[PDB]
């Protein structure tokens, strides 16, 4: 019993983190085989960051302008190129601790773990979700650019995020490992605004199923509802509308608990119209939307990784 | 503005 | 900016976890140098667990009755002995991944990370606090006994907790790494009462300071109070009483934010009596008490580890 | 009762 915001074990990722310095600007890099990946704004000074010309800035750089450190061992850069918003530094040493890995571009609503790093060293690990407006609610300071987000799938580490920047509302933006930003953001210090942060309804439902599994059942009622009537209510509270695909996805959790998906929707519909009456659910006083249905199964059935 | 979170 | 329930990177601990099997009973062990530590109830069958006499159970146990697996590697047990509520398995191979480590006994209010494992394989990492009644509010299933809690300081992993059992109220209890229980619990399947859980007041105050650092200031009022007047209100809401030593620990956070501790106590007293009126603090609708003053400084200043 | 969380 119990339910915590759980992160993946970070050991396979800690061994890939390096420090990348260009001039006076430092950030983190991801060392896979003989290539180091890092955000391209490492080549900016303070003066370049309002309107950087990355093509022109990169043509003035040579391999020796990049200082790459793995602990105390220095890695010499033997090649460099730009792929979208990511630099790829060819180094002379292949990382012996390179795990089996994949580069994946995730969708909003999916969760992953972030290994926050500074100066190539790990600071901490935590779990987050890609918000529907393509930001994440992270914990990042100056120096943390290049920290990565990941999922572990059996033996293969799936890299899905590399941190770049913070938006004026305290939320964060980054790219996939091919350099393409999540959302309409660009890597320059201009005024950029995030869209509406809607609540991920399918995740709230899965979290409510986690609550039942853990003995928290006070919110269950004998009512039922239709998808149409629930969605009319949910659009009023800035929840994402539910589709038949979401119903199918909650199938196994509904079957394990004996609560039909539309009965659980009726329960959620009542919690929106009446609030939580000062009560808590799984130790929370807010409806939690950063657990996917797979996250719940994985925690409540003890799924382990190699 | 956005802030690129490299360090110095 | 941002604030997350952040765990320590787990890489150094993952390489110490092994599977321990005795008969049909399997759990996790901690392999350091040539010794494996595991909860002693691995020697029980399902029938022995209500009234186990561990001295009697050891009579028909030999070295070759313990099967110890470090993934694909098999470890031969060449000795065993019971030390308080743990077994120490002497194996023929010293762990080459042994980190620099210490055994530490933590006190109520301090926090640590837990690496939850099943069959000696990592499942996830999360951060928790030792409650004032010596339980932890974790996430554990059958088969997770032997998972360990730890802190990292500089280059040294500090082991403080080994998981044993779950209490009927859904909370968890374990030992330090010398085998001595946290709290008045014993390792048998009997009804056991824990003390009343109280809210860790100094931690709530540190988390309020973290809120101000990240720009949440709506709860700062014009009032101040005294230690006695605050503690009068605090004791009614099941808060630990604040002492002068707690005020001293919060000094640097108070100096950094420019908010005197007793002024922050006045803001907390109002949140207790009046609630949060639909607002949130650091994304939470409840007052969080699982961040120590040192945890806040660490996350908000980017402390890294080797 | 308390439950010892070994596996079988």
């Amino acid at each position: 019993s119990g339910f915590r915001k759980m992160a993946f074990p970070s050991g396979k990722v800690e061994g890939c983190m390096v420090q990348v310095t260009c001039g006076t600007t430092t950030l983190n890099g991801l060392w896979l085989d003989d290539v180091v990946y890092c955000p391209r704004h490492v080549i900016c000074t303070s003066e370049d960051m309002l309107n950087p010309n990355y093509e022109d800035l990169l043509i003035r750089k040579s391999n020796h302008n990049f200082l790459v450190q793995a602990g105390n061992v220095q890695l010499r850069v033997i090649g460099h190129s730009m792929q979208n918003c990511v630099l790829k530094l060819k180094v002379d040493t292949a990382n012996p601790k390179t795990p089996k890995y994949k580069f994946v571009r995730i969708q909003p609503g999916q969760t992953f773990s972030v290994l926050a790093c500074y100066n190539g060293s790990p600071s901490g690990v935590y779990q987050c979700a890609m918000r529907p407006n393509f930001t994440i609610k992270g914990s990042f300071l100056n120096g943390s650019a290049g920290s990565v987000g990941f999922n572990i799938d059996y033996d293969c580490v799936s890299f899905c995020y590399m941190h770049h920047m913070e938006l004026p509302t305290g939320v964060h933006a980054g790219t996939d490992l091919e350099g393409n930003f999540y959302g309409p953001f660009v890597d320059r210090q201009t005024a950029q605004a995030a869209g509406t942060d809607t609540t991920i309804t399918v995740n709230v439902l899965a979290w409510l199923y986690a609550a039942v599994i853990n003995g928290d059942r006070w919110f269950l009622n004998r009512f039922t509802t239709t998808l149409n009537d629930f969605n009319l209510v949910a659009m009023k509270y800035n929840y994402e509308p539910l589709t038949q695909d979401h119903v199918d996805i909650l199938g196994p959790l509904s079957a394990q608990t004996g609560i039909a998906v539309l009965d659980m929707c009726a329960s959620l519909k009542e919690l929106l119209q009446n609030g939580m009456n000062g009560r808590t659910i799984l130790g929370s006083a807010l409806l939690e939307d950063e657990f996917t249905p797979f996250d719940v199964v994985r925690q409540c059935s003890g799924v382990t990784f190699q | 503005s956005a802030v690129l979170q490299s360090g110095f």
